[PDB]
């Protein structure tokens, strides 16, 4: 039991971690995308 | 090859930074060639016993 | 109405808010001076409660606390850890792990503009600058391609714990470029002075002839942080003393950067991203369609990025149109010549010293053009499928399982495979919706950077034959010595690195423009106007370019 | 003919004597090492072929 | 004599001098540098050995 | 200056030289290899003007900009003008060496 209730606690620390930095790290793309779309979003405005 | 290298005005950052370099090493030699005499002081003890 | 989950996150900050500097204290100090396992589980504390909070307490304790320098300065400290981790046999991952959580952190403190700006006034970009671990890339050997079938061990590869260092590192550069908006030059000063601190490993990616997920990535944060760091303003508003030697090899590395990244369109942008997906589509069966939505995505990531530094170009070169920088040459023949099957004599390898022609643009478009019709109807699919999910064949649920766990699926419950299935077609459904973003923007960019060339090469080249020109040049490069005193400007005249164009040149551009802006691409042009640009608010904005584009395309020179 | 010796040549020359003075002090720590070596490997050869 | 025949060609342009500051060293000032480092990394092994 | 309009205008020079030496600034964001790159060019054109025999009128001015090149024998010409050794020292580390650390510190000492 000691084992067990160890190995799965472990993997419940590195599953907590995981998902913050997974979760942040692909806002990172999306962000650039939203940005960079909001930025031509500008410029076609100029343009036309 | 020697005589068309030694007419540039300026030194480089790799120049300078290989002098940083070569300025370290006679400290480490003096303790490299202090670790031979240690060895051959260590041999020569061995060798007379 | 709000959500529950609207509602919860406002109650629990105003929760956290209420212990004040005491709890901002025992959190900022163990993440900045705690265990191994205390730093990483603070850090991504902090990333949580700073996805939550809305007045900025919590980063305006870390700032004014000193913390958020603390967590910028130690990088130049984690470097040498991150070193002894790319070993073949590393001693352990945690430090790694830190590492991930720590710009993790970093990574969202810049998704707000004040955060950002006080990462950049702790000097974040510097101390990446003083990190040697992006240039201790692993060596990816060719001939291991016949070195046995192994399997998913517990420890990363040497190039993907490289990866794991690396990516964040670029995302945060990407990051802090756009919530540092179109004023802070420092910024992109910054970012680029990194670019150049790497400089040769930052050309051995645009350099790498990989194609794997990874490589793929590498290229498409490291595109998308050259389009607002790599632009010439910048050159203009910097004013500090720099020496003339050390901001010409500034120009001698942004000239290395740019030719390289168009190097990129002749490779994806262009005929031949029709080879590198048959040496993925022949060979490896077991993991074809988990990669493929991320391969597809991340081409047309490096396309759109490298399409917006082109852009950038063609709007800070010159206000007036006489003094527009070209970026592609006049060759059209890039679009003709594949009308007839013939054997694989190797295609010389273009220098990438050399221009693209303005074939590449009108082919990017024209696949653009169709790809959107693919990924159009896939991602109405993939949606229909997740409104249907319980009606799937147990073989197609079975897929989807697979597809993100690879072990394990015929051990798992019917709703956890379900929960899977939904959270795979999430997955598609938005990398699906994330690339038909991409094919709107690199058709509309396309269009401005066509009209452009168009409107310059009709209007305002003159053909090189126009033998006056005899008397415009001989007198300057004859030896003087010595003597004195200062007071004009030194300029680089990069129009001495222009193509000779004929009149022929011209002649053929009109030619061929003519029948490859046919009008079976402007009716595809404006059925994807049709159906997408009602989400967006200038409709017609296509409509827009292809009546200039027909405007220019009926002109005759007399 | 015709040149004034420029301050960077003669800290040029300064830092490749250097260099030679460390090359050639190595490579007689390295002989000297080798000798020693060579002693190390013949104090352990018996010289008596009569021995069967 | 080739290499020797570029180099002297290339000492007369007025445009080279200025980017020298950020040249590397040339390939056998750095050579010499790679033997001092593999010198000084075996009289180092070869002392504990 | 003030004084003598006849070498007023080369004491300007000579002033204007002591005001584009690069000499590190504690508030001030550049690197060390950023103040090399900039004294290197300021040596390069104080020399120059050596060169150009700008200074054989006055050589007392002529010294100065010796003296200013880090030139080890016009520094000791000025041994009468230089009350110890250390302050020659540094003299000879602010005209010779201002990337100069502990760690090559010894040698100069």
């Amino acid at each position: 039991i000691q084992g067990f209730l160890k190995n799965e606690k472990d993997n419940a620390l590195l599953s907590a971690i995981e998902e913050s930095r997974k979760r942040t790290f692909g806002m990172a793309e999306e962000y650039h995308r939203e940005s960079m779309l909001v930025e031509w979003e500008q410029v076609k405005q100029r343009i036309l | 090859l020697h005589s068309f290298h030694s007419e540039l005005p300026v030194l480089s950052d790799s120049e300078r930074d290989m002098k940083k370099e070569l300025q370290l090493i006679p400290d480490q030699l003096r303790h490299l060639g202090n670790a031979i005499k240690q060895v051959t002081m260590k041999k020569d003890y061995q060798q007379q016993k | 109405p709000e959500d529950v989950f609207s509602k919860l996150q406002r109650e629990n900050i105003a929760i956290i808010e209420s212990y004040g500097a005491a709890l901002m204290e025992v959190v900022c100090r163990d993440a900045c001076d705690g265990h191994e396992i205390g730093r990483m589980l603070a850090l991504a504390l902090l990333d949580r409660i700073v996805s939550v909070d809305k007045q900025q307490q919590w980063l305006l304790y870390l700032s004014n606390s000193g913390y958020l320098k603390v967590l910028v300065d130690s990088l130049v400290e984690d470097d040498r850890t991150l070193q002894s981790l790319l070993t073949p046999q590393p001693p352990l991952l945690k430090a790694l792990y830190t590492y991930e959580s720590k710009m993790a952190f970093l990574t969202r403190v810049a998704k707000i503009q004040q955060g950002a700006l006080e990462l950049l006034r702790s000097g974040v970009i510097v101390r990446l600058a003083q990190c040697q671990v992006y240039d201790m890339r692993p060596e990816t050997d060719p001939q291991s391609m016949f070195g046995m079938r192994d399997p998913p061990m517990f420890i990363p590869t040497p190039v993907d714990r490289y990866r794991q260092i690396l990516l964040p590192a670029l995302q945060l550069c990407q990051v802090i470029l756009t919530s540092s908006m179109a004023q802070h030059l420092q910024a992109a000063g910054q970012v680029l002075q990194f670019l150049i601190s790497h400089s040769d490993t930052i050309q051995a990616i645009l350099r790498c002839q990989d194609v794997s997920a990874g490589s793929l990535q590498e290229l498409a944060l490291l595109t998308g942080i050259i389009s607002k760091a790599a632009l010439p303003g910048i050159l203009s508003e910097l004013d500090v003393d720099v020496n003339e030697g050390s901001l010409m090899e500034l120009q001698g590395h942004i000239g290395r950067f740019q030719r390289q990244c168009l190097g990129l369109l002749s490779r994806f942008g262009g005929s031949d991203r029709l080879r590198q997906f048959k040496f993925q589509d022949d060979n490896v069966e077991g993991d074809k369609v988990s990669k493929k939505d991320e391969i597809e995505l991340a081409m047309q990531q490096i396309c759109a990025n490298v399409m917006e530094y082109c852009q950038s170009l063609m709007l800070q070169s010159s206000p007036t149109f006489q003094h527009a920088v070209c970026l592609f040459t006049p060759s059209l023949s890039e679009t003709v010549n594949r009308d007839g099957p013939r054997q694989d004599t190797q295609a010389p390898v273009v220098p990438y010293w050399r221009l693209p022609g303005l074939g590449i643009i009108i082919y990017l478009l024209k696949q653009s053009a169709n790809d959107f019709f693919s990924y159009y109807d896939s991602h109405r699919q993939s949606v229909s499928k997740l409104q249907n999910v319980e009606q799937l064949p147990p073989d197609e649920i079975k897929e989807l399982c697979q597809s993100v766990m690879p072990a394990g699926v015929d051990k798992i419950s019917t709703a956890q495979k379900y929960v899977l299935a939904r959270r795979r077609l999430v997955k598609v459904i938005n990398n699906r919706a994330k690339l038909l973003s991409l094919c709107s923007f690199i058709i509309e960019t396309c269009l401005f950077i066509l009209w452009r060339h168009l409107e310059y090469y009709l209007l305002h080249c003159m053909p090189t034959d126009s033998q006056d020109s005899l008397f415009a040049s001989r007198t300057l490069f004859k030896s003087r010595r010595l003597q004195d005193s200062f007071a004009s400007e030194t300029n680089l005249d990069f129009r001495s690195g222009l193509a000779i164009v004929s009149q022929h040149d011209l002649d053929q551009l009109q030619a061929d423009a003519i029948n490859a802006f046919g009008e079976s691409l402007q009716k595809k042009l404006l059925d994807i106007e049709g159906l997408y640009s009602k989400v967006r608010s200038r409709y017609s904005f296509i409509q827009a370019l292809v009546r200039r584009i027909r405007g220019l395309l009926r002109i005759s020179r007399n | 003919g015709t040149i004034y010796l420029q301050h960077a040549d003669e800290e040029r020359e300064k830092t490749y004597k250097l260099a030679e003075n460390i090359d050639a002090q190595l490579k007689r720590m390295a002989q000297d090492l080798k000798d020693i070596i060579e002693h190390l490997n013949t104090s352990g050869a018996p010289a008596d072929t009569s021995d069967p | 004599v080739e290499e020797a025949r570029e180099q002297n060609e290339r000492n007369r342009d007025s445009g080279y001098l200025h980017l020298l500051y950020k040249r590397p060293l040339d390939p056998k000032s750095e050579a010499q540098l790679q033997e001092i480092r593999r010198l000084h990394q075996y009289v180092k092994f070869a002392v504990q050995d | 200056a003030d004084a003598s309009p006849a070498s007023a205008g080369i004491c300007r020079i000579m002033g204007d030289l002591m005001r584009t030496m690069p000499i590190l600034s504690p508030g001030n964001t550049q690197t060390l290899t950023e103040l090399e790159l900039k004294w290197q060019h300021w040596h390069e054109e104080c020399e120059r003007y050596l060169q150009d025999s700008t200074f054989a009128t006055s050589p007392h001015l002529e010294s100065l900009l010796k003296i200013m090149l880090g030139d080890e024998a016009a520094l000791l010409e000025q041994k009468e003008l230089l009350s110890n050794w250390y302050h020659f020292l540094v003299t000879r580390l602010l005209y010779s060496n201002p990337t100069v650390k502990p760690i090559d510190l010894h040698y100069y000492a």
